[PDB]
């Protein structure tokens, strides 16, 4: 950049440099002493607050979390970690199943994937979705969305042997709301916003499932067909035209995807020094301002870039 | 009594397409809903914040008008307006202010005709604008160079800026 | 008396920390307990001190608060009648908006001095414009012409009162000042003369009660209208007293022509709410003109008289608020076979419409008795115009009640049990008045 | 067809998804004629 | 009064008078008397002169709203176009005819006044009416129905307004002061000036 | 009564505010501006005023659940991810071995709702709303299940996926019921009525499973806190 | 569908009216510059001006009301021509 | 992975998701040259997300679960409506009619829990049900009910002052006067209440940031934090990305 004499504050927003001058050491200690007796006030107002106090903390981070680990039934999509020994020897689980992601894949803070859950790499898991995997293995394939709110749920095979895991092909785009249990999904498919899909249920490649359309268990949607209805029915085939918007649809919501995991992957520090800048935008706006005359500003980030 | 209901109709038989020609001379084909006003049609097909102004009445200055060439054989369906009102007065302010020399016998404004079935594929053309002001935000240099949408304006009209 | 200055100012207060949720409750406790605080004032008001029965200066002559009989009279009528308009109107907007009128307007009426009347009486000026022109129900045309109407009597007024400081020094009614300038006596006059709907100056009322809602109508109607009275017994008879004898023929004139042509304008309406509100205009004339002739009878009858309609057409604008809501029409020619279909209601209006036709168990016919007597000892001629131009209100009274009376409907419409919660106030005062504790 | 909306009892709710139409206070509202109201206007 | 028994207001004796005292013991006066102009000017005696006086005014009045028409149109002729037509020939009958016709009505409306008032012998609002409803005749000779009523009518009025505010009201107020003790109660104690506040000097503009 | 609550509420609410006002002028003061920071303020267990959610030992609520306002839940019950109960304007009751599972809305918050109570031995489904419904013991709610208020939905009984449950509208003992206008079906053969129980103990024991997991997480978060 | 207001005259023909004010515009500083002069020079004029009657006063007063033709006027009826 | 002409600039420092310790979910953030706009009486729930080009009007409530997703295309929610919980409103790039593909919701709308909205012109005093699906093209007129569990298919239409219900929405019947008056307008202003309250008990920076903070002191104490400029680091990163696309030769 132009120059090197900006104030450290300036440069360091998050937090300013250790004190140096001696008023700015009278400060440090004045605000040390305004901090305890704010927290001594809080808790006093607490105590009246009642059952709860109104008291916050920081949350777990869900998106990638763990479950407990079987013996008996190996994990299948995700992979098996050990834990601290500290919380060895307080929990004593020895190990535990993490959930397994590609570097190109997105997960939102919000989202909850749980467990036996393997993506693939360009999936998207969006906001709210509740992909649990404790019981049977839940597996994603690649440039595969799972919208907001969506839930994914398993069951255990139980005697007859059906297979209840959760296999989701490539290029499929499960639609907002949607609820799919322990069903498969071939590649090239959209599940309709608001779509349950239920036990035992093969949708074909190609395939559209309707909004708001519950597909009764064990049935079959065969390639390149809409089904739609509370009792899913056949309407119409895919036009040839269709097809390609279903690519397109998964094609859009990776790059959707990458904008959002750039979005959210940011760390504080930067967060906030990006709001400066969004800030000093505004304020620079007038370009009839005394420092214009002075320097020219980089757009992105605004420091002085060259002279005027 | 109980007459038989009639099943509305969808978007798609529901909309007229009409060809506009913009200042800059291109053709843009505006799909419109029947029953909507041109003005809004043309606003929320996109257009510049440049290719409006908003109508210079009393109480009327929150709606966003346009100079528009219309074809003779459409002349039927703009409304009438009472001289001795003020609808009549922010016509005359508009074409005082904003037409002026660039008048012709086609001139017309889009708030004062109304879309519908009948009008497909209606060939209107944006009439030239003379430089106007109102508020110093709410004016035009007579630059048509900004890349905005009037779409994109939340502020809904003129006031203290 | 300061007892109800306080809960007057508490009433706007407490919208101000109420959960919004709890608002409509709170607004009638609050309305209800300074109900209670004028009959504390009542009580506390010894006939013993004739001039004045209670006196209160906060310090300054603006703040100088005072009850006489006409005062005592108009602000229990007002604390009366609001409960009814609180139970009427729904949402934090609309009670803030009739709380802070009701506030300026019972202000207004204890104030013993002219500016501070004018401040307060004017204060709600923007508050009926916007009520007048709410979104879907209101005309902006009517509120315009409330507002422009109330803004240039008052201003008259105001360089009156204005003129007054000046040269007395004061304009505080407690100090006794006399003028003859007909100059300062017409600005003080042009004020009543629009406020009390006077012909030509009585446009701005019709069309405001028809676009006002209920509680609106019922103020204005019930209060607003006595406010000409207060101003013309504080404020314009100890002052102007030579202006209004000189001009007495001029004030017959004009009070007997406002009567006269409020009655025949009655007859050419189809809505329910404007034959009501043009009642209201005919009914004013007497009143003025029984002030204006300055004598004992004059004043105790007008007051009497405001007592009496305000009353009576609270309650006939109520029960037709009550018909809108359950037909969704004002106009006569829809509504037909109401006695039929609405059994309790038709009771209450028919009881309602001969009170306002002056029928002898009725306080109208009292007020109406002392109005007439006081025209008559001015002159016989005076009265006598006066009784036989009554007859054209009976007409229109008649012809309204014989078409909603009969005929073919197919619509029970009758009022509910929270209208007749509404209305029962009213009816039981309107007996006690009629037979004599008015 | 219809349905009473009113409960006495207090458990009233407004069914605005209902198929039957609720006997609620435009229930008796008067029908209305065009030329009345072309009357009233002139 | 404030009671309900007995009529509010009071009445004064009209066989007992109260001696004039002076507002302050000596009076210094930044209100000037009228000019020997003003006088001239107001004189009615003579109807010729007192028209001829008067008139200036109005052909003024008639010269500026001419000027005003006429530089409205000379602001939209075009300077780049050679015009054929000659532009004063266009514009010299527009402020004529203006200037003409006020000077017109002003002549009746005074002419009339005058006339009313020698031939009454007394000043009143009556003479200032009919010169008024005159001239408003004047005015709608070949005008449409209302107009013929609403032009004597206002133009009547603006004399009984004129007089109402510019004579009368002067006159009625003269006597209150503002200072020291209310003109019509000196008995109340209030403080008494030895001189009437001089607000401003006498004008000279 | 309830005003001096209110007060008492306001009061304690005044003090708590001035005292994080000083905190982060000290903040300020000493440079440090990590209280500018947005991260999730959700709590899974949220008290609007003094109405806060009773829950018992045994329970398990996940911390992407929302549990709000007045919600009293039995032992051995689990509210599942991304779960939300509201009880602030009229409270809801959740009996012993009930389950609400993800993306599952139960509430009382429209206007004119009945207080909402759910049974023993009731598993609301993923995707179901729930709004103002009495739900007796040992029901099946399916998974997109819609219930509207003051709806009654007997004991031992078992709600198909996407039916529609319209208001006043009693599901009775033993039935099978489906459809946007629910209609019954068949009755429920004795296998499923036997299956409830079964049912809600397997959810018992995946919540524990569950609520070990995530005490797992906490102390992973009390490691970098302190 | 609702009752309205009758609207005199037709519709191309009310339009056509309402073009005619469609018209080159002048800006205002030409008026304002002259009327600024003129205003000045007036202003030091009448100081010595004869005292008029107020009755006269109010009539001129009057008279140039009733003369005054609006700016709009003007611009709706110019015509360049003889 | 790291977009370089980012209005703010690229990303210095970015973090995987198995490396964060806690929720950092932010309410309302811009995504790219996205920015939404809030006026000052609107209610965001802490668990509810909002991003992208989506503007909030006065007296907007966004319940808890609520995502309004602005990332293809512009959301405008009117005043005083009402976005229930886990509802999701999203809008598409384009819209199968031809018309503009926004979402528009109008004033005193409720979105009832669940309910999926998807370029679709929502009019003034409309409610849609519970899980109710209205697809992209799909126009509510004003005053009109869509039951719950109910489909609008794409560029359908709901006439004024009607009920719709079905998975295929069909008429059902005329919404009354009274209905249309009051009850629609009447359910947003008890949310709004609703809303008022939850904002009322909100502190502007509640205490969660305190043990974030705490890790933050001991990196501090431990002299482990490190002061990095990344305004100059952004710029930098820039320049060298210029610099390698004028190189490179293919
Ligand atoms: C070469 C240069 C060209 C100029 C030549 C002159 C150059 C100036 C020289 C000296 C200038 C100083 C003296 C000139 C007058 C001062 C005005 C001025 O300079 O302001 C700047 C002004 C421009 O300012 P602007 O801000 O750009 O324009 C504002 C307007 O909106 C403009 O927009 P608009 O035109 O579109 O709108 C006009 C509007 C603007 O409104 C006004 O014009 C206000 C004028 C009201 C009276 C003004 C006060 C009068 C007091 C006079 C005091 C002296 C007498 C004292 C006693 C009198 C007691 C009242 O009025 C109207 O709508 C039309 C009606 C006009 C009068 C309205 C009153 C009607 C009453 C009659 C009732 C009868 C009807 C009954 C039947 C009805 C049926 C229902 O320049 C001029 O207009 C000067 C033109 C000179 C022509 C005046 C002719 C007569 C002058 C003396 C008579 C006094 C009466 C005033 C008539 C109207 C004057 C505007
Ligand atoms: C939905 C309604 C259903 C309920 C219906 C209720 C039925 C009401 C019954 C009608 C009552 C009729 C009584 C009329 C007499 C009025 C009562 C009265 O005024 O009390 C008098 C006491 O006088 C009486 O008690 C009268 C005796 C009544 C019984 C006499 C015979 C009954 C025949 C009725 C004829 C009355 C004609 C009077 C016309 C004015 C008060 O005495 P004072 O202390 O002097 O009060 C001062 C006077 N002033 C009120 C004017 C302030
Ligand atoms: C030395 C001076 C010599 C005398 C000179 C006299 C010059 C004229 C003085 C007139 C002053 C009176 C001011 C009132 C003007 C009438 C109201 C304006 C008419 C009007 O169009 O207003 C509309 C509605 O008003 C309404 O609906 C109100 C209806 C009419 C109101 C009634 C007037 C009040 C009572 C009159 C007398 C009262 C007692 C007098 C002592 C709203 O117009 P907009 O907002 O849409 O704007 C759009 C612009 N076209
Ligand atoms: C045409 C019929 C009259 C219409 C009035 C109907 C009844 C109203 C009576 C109100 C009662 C008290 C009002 C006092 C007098 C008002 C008008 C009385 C009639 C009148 O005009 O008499 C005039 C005297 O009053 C005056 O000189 C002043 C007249 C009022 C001025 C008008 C506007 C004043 C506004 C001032 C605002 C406040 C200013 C305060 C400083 C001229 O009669 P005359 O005695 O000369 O006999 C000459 C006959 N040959
Ligand atoms: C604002 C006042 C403007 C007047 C409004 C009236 C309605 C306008 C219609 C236009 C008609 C022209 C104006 C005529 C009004 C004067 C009243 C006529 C009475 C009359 O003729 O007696 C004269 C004195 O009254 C007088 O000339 C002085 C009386 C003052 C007029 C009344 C003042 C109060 C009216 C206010 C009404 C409400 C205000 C709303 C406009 C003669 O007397 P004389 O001395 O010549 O004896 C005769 C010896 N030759």
């Amino acid at each position: 950049s132009l120059l090197k004499n900006y104030p450290p504050s300036y440069l360091y927003p998050f937090r300013h440099p250790k004190p140096e001058g001696v008023i700015e050491k009278v400060l440090f200690n004045l605000g040390s002493l305004f901090r305890s007796a704010g927290q001594g006030m809080d808790e006093l107002g607490s105590l009246m607050l009642g059952n709860g106090g109104m008291q916050e903390s920081v949350g777990p981070n869900l998106a990638y979390a763990p479950v407990k680990y079987n013996p008996a039934a190996a994990p299948k999509a995700g992979i098996v970690a050990p834990i601290p020994a500290s919380a060895q020897r307080v929990l004593g689980v020895k190990e535990i199943v993490l959930p397994s992601k590609a570097e190109s894949t997105f997960i939102a803070p919000n989202a909850n994937v749980l467990g036996d859950v393997k993506i693939g790499a360009k999936s998207s898991i969006w906001y709210g979705a509740v992909l649990r995997g404790d019981v049977n293995s839940i597996e994603i394939g690649d440039n595969t969305n799972v919208q907001d709110n969506v839930t994914i749920h398993v069951a255990k095979h139980s005697i007859d042997g059906k297979l209840r895991n959760t296999v989701i092909g490539n290029n499929v785009t499960i639609g907002h709301c949607a609820t799919i249990h322990a069903c498969t999904i071939a590649d090239n498919v959209i599940i309709g916003m608001g779509a349950t899909v239920l036990d035992g249920v093969k949708v074909e490649s190609g395939s559209i499932v309707g909004a708001g359309s519950i597909v009764p268990p064990n049935t079959v949607i065969p390639a390149g067909q809409v089904w739609v209805g509370n009792p899913a029915k056949f309407i119409r085939n895919v036009l040839p035209e269709e097809n390609g918007f279903i690519a397109s649809s998964a094609n859009n919501y990776d790059l959707l995807g990458q904008q959002h995991k750039f979005e959210n992957s940011k760390v504080f520090e930067e967060m906030l020094v990006e709001e400066e800048i969004a800030k000093d935008r505004e304020l620079l706006e007038d370009k009839n301002l005394a420092v214009h005359q002075l320097y020219i500003f980089d757009p992105q980030t605004q420091l002085a870039a060259r002279p005027r | 009594d109980h007459d038989h209901y009639t099943p509305p109709k969808t978007v798609f038989e529901d909309t007229i397409t009409i060809n506009v020609l913009d200042y800059d001379g291109k053709k843009h084909a505006v799909k419109a809903l029947i029953g909507t006003p041109l003005n809004k049609a043309l606003v929320e097909y996109g257009f510049s914040s440049t290719y409006f102004f908003p109508n210079m009445g009393y109480y009327t200055q929150h709606i966003s008008d346009a100079h528009v060439f219309i074809p003779e054989e459409y002349w039927k369906y703009v409304e009438n307006v009472d001289l001795k009102t003020d609808d009549a007065e922010a016509i005359k302010l508009m074409f005082k202010l904003v037409v002026q020399d660039y008048q012709r016998e086609t001139s017309f404004f889009a708030s004062y005709l109304t879309l519908n079935k009948e009008m497909d594929n209606m060939t209107i053309g944006f009439g030239p604008i003379k430089p106007w002001h109102i508020t110093p935000k709410w004016s035009f240099n007579g630059h048509h160079n900004v890349k905005d949408r009037m779409f994109d304006r939340l502020e809904t009209g003129p006031f203290i800026e | 008396m300061s007892l109800y200055l306080f809960m007057l100012f508490l009433q706007p207060l407490s919208l101000s920390f109420v959960s919004r949720s709890f608002s409509k409750i709170s607004s009638l406790m609050m309305s209800f307990a300074t109900l209670w605080s004028a009959v504390y004032m009542w009580f506390t008001s010894n006939g013993a001190n004739q001039t004045f029965y209670q006196v209160v200066s906060w310090g300054s002559d603006w703040s100088t608060f005072g009850v006489c009989y006409t005062s005592l009279y108009i602000s229990l009528l007002c604390a009366f009648i609001f409960p009814i308009c609180v139970i009427l109107v729904q949402g934090y907007r609309a009670l803030s908006i009739l709380i802070c009128i009701q506030t300026a307007v019972s202000l207004s009426i204890v104030s013993l001095h002219m500016l501070a009347f004018y401040a307060l009486f004017e204060s709600s000026l923007l508050l009926f414009f916007i009520l007048i022109g709410r979104r879907k129900y209101g005309s902006l045309s009517a509120a315009y012409n409330i507002s422009i109407y109330t803004f240039i009597s008052a201003l008259g007024f105001l360089i009156s009162a204005f003129w007054l400081n000046w040269s007395f020094g004061s304009v505080c009614a407690l100090l006794p000042n006399e003028e003859a300038n007909s100059f300062v006596a017409f600005g003080i006059f042009i004020l009543l003369w629009v406020k009390a709907p006077l012909v030509p100056f009585h446009l701005w009322l019709p069309e405001a009660h028809v676009y006002a809602p209920t509680a609106g109508s019922v103020l204005l109607a019930g209060v607003l209208l006595k406010i000409s009275i207060v101003g013309l017994h504080v404020f314009f008879l100890p002052i102007c007293a030579s202006s209004i004898v000189k001009a007495f023929p001029l004030i017959l004139s004009i009070c007997l022509g406002s009567f006269i042509f409020s009655s025949f304008s009655t007859l050419k309406q189809i809505d329910l709410k404007k034959i009501v509100a043009y009642s209201s205009i005919s009914h004013m004339a007497i009143v003025f003109l029984s002030s204006a002739t300055n004598s004992g009878l004059g004043i105790q009858g007008a007051v009497l008289y405001c007592i009496a309609h305000g009353l009576i057409s609270p309650g006939l604008f109520l029960l037709v608020g009550i018909l809108y809501k359950n037909t969704n029409t004002k106009l006569v020619f829809y509504l037909r076979g109401l006695s039929q279909q609405a059994p309790v209601w038709w009771s209450v209006w028919v009881f309602f419409m001969l009170g306002n036709l002056a029928f002898p168990l009725f306080p109208n016919f009292i007020a109406e008795v002392v109005c007439l007597s006081a025209l008559f000892k001015n002159h016989e001629l005076y009265a006598y115009a006066f009784i036989f131009f009554s007859f054209v209100g009976t007409v229109y009274s008649s012809t309204v009640l014989g078409r909603l009376k009969g005929g073919v409907s197919s619509q029970c419409v009758d009022a509910s049990r929270l209208d007749v919660i509404s209305w029962n106030p009213l009816v039981l005062a309107t007996v006690v008045t009629g037979i004599g504790y008015m | 067809s219809s349905r009473i909306a009113g409960d006495t009892t207090g458990k009233y709710t407004p069914n605005i998804f209902s198929p039957e139409t609720p006997m609620d206070r435009s229930f008796s509202h008067v029908p209305k004629n065009p030329f009345w109201e072309a009357w009233v206007f002139r | 009064t404030f009671n309900y028994v007995i009529p509010y207001g009071g009445s004064s004796s009209y066989t007992i008078n109260n001696e004039p005292v002076k507002a302050e013991e000596v009076t210094v006066d930044f209100s000037k008397e009228p000019s020997a102009s003003s006088l001239k000017l107001a004189d009615k005696s003579d109807w010729i002169a007192y028209t001829f006086n008067n008139v200036p005014l109005m052909a003024t009045v008639g010269l500026l709203a001419g000027a005003h028409e006429a530089f409205l149109h000379y602001e939209r002729t075009p300077i780049y176009g050679k015009r054929t037509y000659n532009i004063i020939k266009k514009l010299a009958p527009i402020v004529i005819n203006k200037t003409a016709y006020a000077t017109l009505l002003g002549a009746i409306f005074c002419a009339t006044d005058a006339l009313y008032e020698n031939y009454s012998g007394k000043k009143s609002y009556t003479s200032g009416m009919v010169a008024g409803a005159a001239t408003g005749a004047v005015f709608a000779i070949g005008r449409p129905l209302p107009q013929p009523l609403v032009w004597p009518l206002v133009f009547a009025a603006a004399p009984v307004i004129a007089d109402l505010f510019g004579e009368v009201y002067p006159e009625s107020m003269k006597s209150a002061r503002g200072y020291g003790t209310p003109y019509g109660f000196e008995n109340l104690d209030d403080a008494v000036p030895t001189r009437n506040p001089i607000r401003r000097n006498p004008h000279h503009y | 009564a309830s005003f001096l609550k209110t007060i008492v509420w306001r009061c304690g609410f005044a003090i708590k505010e001035t005292g994080l006002a000083l905190e982060t002028l000290g903040c300020k003061l000493q440079g440090n501006y990590s209280f500018r920071e947005k991260c999730s303020r959700h709590t899974p267990l949220t008290q609007y005023q003094f109405k806060a959610p009773s829950v018992g030992e045994s329970t398990f609520v996940a911390p992407s659940a929302l549990v709000s306002g007045d919600v009293i839940i039995g032992e051995k019950s689990s509210v599942l991810y991304n779960a939300v109960v509201r009880g602030e304007f009229k409270s809801v009751t959740i009996g012993e071995g009930s389950t609400i599972s993800d993306n599952a809305y139960v509430g009382s918050s429209s206007e004119f709702s009945p207080e909402t109570v759910i049974g023993s031995n009731v598993s609301v489904g993923s995707g179901a709303v729930l709004k103002g419904c009495t739900v007796g013991n040992n029901v099946l709610i399916g998974n997109n299940v819609i219930i509207s208020e003051k709806a009654t939905v007997e004991d031992n009984t078992i709600l198909a996926p996407g039916s529609y449950v319209p208001e006043d509208v009693v599901v009775k003992s033993g039935e099978l019921w489906s459809g946007s206008p629910a209609q019954k079906l068949r009755n429920l053969d004795e296998k499923e009525l036997a299956l409830f129980n079964t049912l809600s103990v397997g959810a018992t024991e995946l919540a524990a499973d569950h609520a070990v997991i995530m005490k797992l997480l906490e102390l992973k978060q009390k490691e970098f806190i302190k | 569908d609702e009752p309205k207001h009758q609207i005199p005259g037709n519709a191309l023909d009310n339009w056509a009216f309402l073009r005619t004010y469609a018209k080159p515009l002048p800006d205002m500083i030409h008026y304002y510059y002259y009327v600024y002069l003129f205003g000045f020079f007036f202003v030091y004029k009448v100081a010595d001006f004869p005292e008029y009657s107020p009755r006269v006063l109010v009539m001129a007063a009057l008279i140039g009301s009733l003369f005054y033709v609006r700016r709009d006027w003007v611009h709706r009826e110019f015509k360049d021509s003889p | 992975v790291n977009f370089y002409d980012a209005p703010n600039g690229p990303a210095v420092e970015q973090v995987k998701i198995e490396d964060e310790w806690y929720n950092r979910q932010r309410t309302e953030f811009n995504i790219l040259n996205k920015q939404p706009s809030k006026a000052d009486d609107v209610f965001i729930a802490p668990n509810a997300v909002v991003c992208g080009d989506v503007d909030l009007y006065q007296k907007v409530s966004i319940f808890f679960g609520a995502v309004v997703r602005g990332d293809l295309n512009t959301i405008r929610i009117g005043e005083n409506s009402t976005i229930l919980d886990k509802a999701v409103v999203h809008a598409a790039s384009t819209s199968p009619t031809g018309l503009n593909a926004a979402t528009i919701i109008g004033s005193n709308v409720t979105v009832e829990p669940h309910a999926v909205l998807r370029s679709c012109r929502i009019g003034d005093n409309c409610i849609v049900g519970a899980r109710s699906v209205v697809c992209e093209g799909a126009i509510m007129h004003p005053e009109s009910v869509l039951a719950p569990g109910s489909v609008l298919a794409p560029g359908r239409q709901i006439p004024s002052g009607e009920l719709w219900a079905g998975s295929p929405a069909k008429f059902v019947r005329k919404l009354t006067y009274y209905e249309t008056s009051n009850v629609i307008r009447e359910s947003a202003e008890h949310y709004y209440d609703i809303a008022t309250g939850f904002r009322n008990e909100t502190f502007d920076h509640g205490s969660a940031w305190r043990d974030a903070e705490a890790y933050r002191q001991k990196l501090v104490d431990y002299k482990e934090y490190n002061w990095v400029n990344y305004r100059e680091q952004k710029y930098v990163m820039r320049l060298q990305r210029d610099a390698a696309e004028l190189e490179k030769l293919l």
